[PDB]
C-alpha cells in the first residue's frame, strides 16, 4: 500500500501496448497533434502534447508561441 | 505601391527596438498628410490594428518583451500625442470576441510589467474594462 | 528543447513536449522498452513523468 498504485498502473501498460500491436490498421484515432510548429523559419515538424500547469513563482514570461489563446483561435 | 508598413511595425516591436521602428516612425506622416484634410483618426487608426484581430501597435509590443521595451512606449505613446488621438488608442479594446475587451492596459498588469505601467496610467487609461470572452 | 510554453495569461500555463521518439509510432521507442523490459527495479517509478503518464492516460481514455 501506498506502492501499489505505481506497480498496478505498469500491469494497465502491459495491456495499452498490446492493443497497440494488435490493431495494424492505418490508426484513425489521432492521439497527438500533427505538424504543430515548435519554432523555426522553416522546420513546422514534430507532432505535439497539450497539458496544464499551475501556481507560484511567477516570472515575466518571455517565450510564447502565440497571442494567448487556451483553444485554437476561430 | 502597398508599402508593408503594418507588417514592418509588427516585426520591428519584438527586436528591431529603436532605430529601425523610428525609420518607419517618419515614413507614416509622408503617408497620412497627402489627403490634404480626410478623416485623419480614422485613417491612422487602420494603419495601426489589422482588421481580423484588433490588434494594436502597442499590445504586439506589449505581448513579448524586451529589455529596451520602455523606450518603446515612450516613443510610440508620443506618436499618439502628435496627432490627438493618444486616448482612443490607449482604450482600445480587443474586438476579436475570443477575449474581447482585454484592453493594451490588462498586458501590462499580467506581464507584470510595473514600470510601464505607471507610464500607461500617466496617459489617462480606464482602468475599468470588462473582458468577457472565451475564458 | 524538449518542452514549450505556448501561452501564459497569468498562473495557468499550458504545456507542450516535443514527442518525436517517445510514442509507438516508430520502431523500438521509449515506451515500447519501458514497460516490455525487465531487469529493472525502477519501472513504476518512471511511468510517472509527464510525456509518458498523461499521454498513456490519453491512449486508455479515447479507445
Amino acid at each position: 500500500s501506498k506502492e501499489s498504485e505505481r506497480i498496478w498502473r505498469l500491469q494497465r501498460a502491459r495491456t495499452i501496448l498490446e492493443f497497440e500491436k494488435m490493431l495494424p490498421e492505418w490508426l484513425r484515432s489521432r492521439f497527438r497533434m500533427g505538424e504543430l510548429c515548435k519554432v523555426a523559419d522553416e522546420d513546422f515538424r514534430l507532432c505535439l502534447r497539450i497539458n496544464e500547469v499551475k501556481w507560484t513563482e511567477w516570472k515575466t514570461h518571455v517565450s510564447f508561441l502565440n497571442e494567448d489563446p487556451g483553444p485554437i483561435r476561430r | 505601391k502597398k508599402k508593408r508598413l503594418k507588417k514592418r511595425i509588427f516585426a520591428a516591436v519584438s527586436e528591431g527596438c529603436v532605430e529601425e521602428l523610428r525609420e518607419l516612425l517618419q515614413d507614416l506622416q509622408d503617408l497620412c498628410r497627402r489627403r490634404r484634410g480626410l478623416d485623419v483618426p480614422d485613417f491612422l487608426m487602420h494603419k495601426l490594428t489589422a482588421s481580423d484581430t484588433g490588434k494594436t501597435c502597442l499590445m504586439k509590443a506589449l505581448l513579448n518583451i524586451n529589455p529596451n521595451t520602455k523606450e518603446i512606449v515612450r516613443i510610440l505613446l508620443a506618436f499618439a500625442e502628435e496627432n490627438d488621438i493618444l486616448d482612443r488608442f490607449i482604450n482600445a479594446e480587443y474586438t476579436e470576441e475570443a477575449y474581447e475587451g482585454q484592453t493594451a492596459l490588462n498586458i501590462a498588469i499580467e506581464r507584470r510589467q510595473g514600470d510601464i505601467t505607471a507610464v500607461l496610467i500617466a496617459a489617462g487609461a480606464d482602468v475599468n474594462a470588462h473582458a468577457k470572452g472565451v475564458f | 528543447s524538449r518542452k514549450f510554453t505556448d501561452w501564459a495569461y497569468g498562473p495557468v500555463s499550458s504545456s507542450l513536449y516535443d514527442l518525436t521518439n517517445v510514442d509507438t509510432t516508430t520502431d523500438n521507442s521509449v515506451l515500447e522498452i519501458i514497460v516490455y523490459n525487465t531487469n529493472i527495479d525502477n519501472r513504476h517509478e518512471m511511468l510517472t513523468l509527464e510525456p509518458l503518464h498523461t499521454l498513456l492516460h490519453t491512449k486508455w481514455k479515447k479507445f
